[PDB]
RNA sequence: GUGGGAGAGGGUGGUGGAAUUCCCGGAGUAGCGGUGAAAUGCGCAGAUACCGGGAGGAACGCCGAUGGCGAAGGCAGCCACCUGGUCCACCCGUGACGCUGAGGCGCGAAAGCGUGGGGAGCAAACCGGAUUAGAUACCCGGGUAGUCCACGCCCUAAACGAUGCGCGCUAGGUCUCUGGGUCUCCUGGGGGCCGAAGCUAACGCGUUAAGCGCGCCGCCUGGGGAGUACGGCCGCAAGGC
């Protein structure tokens, strides 16, 4: 139960799954939800709709960490990262700013062949 | 590598007459200059073939050149030997 | 001899006789590989865009010199040894290309 | 979309210390863009990489940085 | 010769940031991953997601191209050295010195071999999970050689432009890389596209010829048997010719 001010939200959106991790200005975690955290189970798991409500249930267990509003960071590119987006912004958690910072590398790492 | 200082001081050696800039012992001299630069690097950096190929194609260029000259001219051949040490 | 850009960049928070000690061994060794200096600057500590040893600021020396090219490598790899050094780069130096062309 | 080497002032493009004018030449993140939003020509484009990546290592200039918005 | 170029042409030595993995600590809680759907798998010895730090290997994002270099094979972060080829200018030097090339010699993607290092990601074989009638597969989760380095062998290929090299002549047009020029333009050298003549079985080729000619080398002569057999040679072997 810490009292958490203001703060910053990462959206990691993959193909499989949505995970929203919100931490303090810090970089230390606090909250997190994905759509395997509320009942989904199976592909599912990945819908825009499964997103927007990990974004939305871990906005609320952050707002009752007296979080008020978050920079955003966006890392990756899957469906329900848009409406791990309007989720947030639209929780009234307010938004501070969305970024990106989704990581891709100056090509070091030979890929699995469903890469190629 | 090679500087027009170095260049200079052979080509004015070698020159057949002042002013000679391309005559065949000039050629074959500058060439062997070269060449044994080239040789010498070679001698370590085996491993860089390409480099090499231009070793052989100057080789190759030289012993053209010195055999029309021992063709022309025994003398030149003879005494440009004398002085530049091959064959 | 031939004509090269000496870049040193070091360590920001250096007081002024740290600094120029580190400052002399780069020249006393500078003169020890025979490295004769046609000019200098001391741009001092600039700002970067990416932390070099999580320090957002490092400072900047040049050197252009005429030295013997067999020991330019060498010479680097003396700079570079000092702990107080964070980044060093040798350019041969440049006749400077146009633009806007 | 402006053209970004097309107004600015003549310089040197083999000057690898001179930020003000080469961080022009990158982007809303790190990359150095194409000759397309830069106007550079050939021969030119070539050295621009070239100091680029001189400055990137010296410091001065990114490797990469992250777009803002979204 | 001289003067001026451009370039992932080669070797060696350094070295820089991104990302993956792993270890270290932080904060944090039930899942993560994966699919067509799912299981195997990993997770409360606290994983996934975020921050900090460290280690190590490998490869080089954007610039990058319809681009450039090299004889090919091939060559892409940055620096320095060591070096190969090459293009234009000047018309300065030699005076046909030229072309091609059986043999020989050298190079030669990958895979593979021997010794010695190295091993992050990938990944034959393998080990599991699916799937199907079955699935010795396609999909999923692991993983060994190997991929990396050195030295040494191997010498193959759709090693493809499936087009040997050199020189001479035969409309243009357009895009282009790189030189020189009294700089919409002209003039050399590369790379593309359309096309005169002409060629072609057609498709197409056409000043980067598959056109018109000359030199010189390699080569073919119905399909299968067969790139097999025997012989010889090379190779540690696999195998090669
Ligand atoms: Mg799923
Ligand atoms: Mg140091
Ligand atoms: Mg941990
Ligand atoms: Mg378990
Ligand atoms: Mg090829
Ligand atoms: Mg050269
Ligand atoms: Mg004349
Ligand atoms: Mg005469
Ligand atoms: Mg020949
Ligand atoms: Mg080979
Ligand atoms: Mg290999
Ligand atoms: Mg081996
Ligand atoms: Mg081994
Ligand atoms: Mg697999
Ligand atoms: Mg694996
Ligand atoms: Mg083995
Ligand atoms: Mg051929
Ligand atoms: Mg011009
Ligand atoms: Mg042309
Ligand atoms: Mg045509
Ligand atoms: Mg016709
Ligand atoms: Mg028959
Ligand atoms: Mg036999
Ligand atoms: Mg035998």
């Amino acid at each position: 139960k810490r009292q958490v001010a203001s703060g910053r939200a990462y959206i990691h959106a993959s193909y499989n799954n949505t995970i929203v991790t919100i931490t303090d200005p810090d970089g230390n975690p606090i909250t997190w939800s994905s759509g395997g955290v509320i009942g989904y189970k199976g592909s599912r798991k990945g819908t825009p709709y499964a997103a927007q409500l990990a974004a939305l249930d871990a906005a609320k267990k952050a707002m009752a960490y007296g979080m008020q509003s978050v920079d955003v960071i966006v890392r990756g590119t899957g469906a329900g990262r848009e409406q791990a987006i309007r989720a947030l912004q639209a929780s009234g958690l307010q938004v501070k700013s969305i970024v990106d910072d989704t990581p891709v590398p100056h090509n070091g790492c030979r890929p699995k062949k469903k890469f190629r | 590598p090679i500087t027009k200082e170095e260049k200079q001081k052979v080509i004015q050696e070698f020159a057949r007459f002042p002013g000679d800039t391309g005559s065949t012992e000039v050629q074959v001299a500058l060439l062997t200059l070269r060449i044994n630069r080239l040789s010498e690097h070679l001698k370590v950096h085996k491993k860089d073939h390409h480099s090499h190929r231009g070793l052989l194609m100057m080789v190759g260029q030289r012993r053209r050149l010195l055999r029309y000259l021992q063709r022309e001219d025994p003398e030149r051949y003879r005494a440009l030997i004398e002085k530049l040490g091959i064959r | 001899m031939r004509r090269y850009e000496v870049n040193i960049v070091l360590n920001p928070n250096l007081d002024q006789s740290q600094l120029a000690l580190e400052k002399e061994i780069i020249q006393r060794a500078l003169e020890n590989y025979g490295a004769r200096v046609e000019k200098v600057e001391e741009l001092g500590l600039r700002r970067l865009a990416y932390p070099i040893a999580k320090d957002p600021q490092g400072y900047f020396l040049w050197y252009q010199v005429e030295m013997p090219e067999d020991r330019v490598n060498d010479l680097a790899r003396e700079l570079r040894i000092r702990d107080n050094v964070r980044r060093v780069m040798v350019v041969k130096s440049q006749e400077p290309f146009l633009a806007n062309a | 979309k402006a053209k970004v080497k097309a107004t600015l002032g003549e310089f040197d493009l083999r000057d690898y210390r001179n930020v003000e004018v080469l961080k022009r030449f990158l982007s809303e993140t790190g990359k150095i863009l194409p000759r397309r939003r830069t106007g550079l020509s050939a021969k030119e484009q070539r050295i621009l990489a070239k100091t680029i990546k001189r400055a990137r290592i010296l410091g001065l200039l990114p490797f990469t940085e992250k777009l803002v918005r979204k």
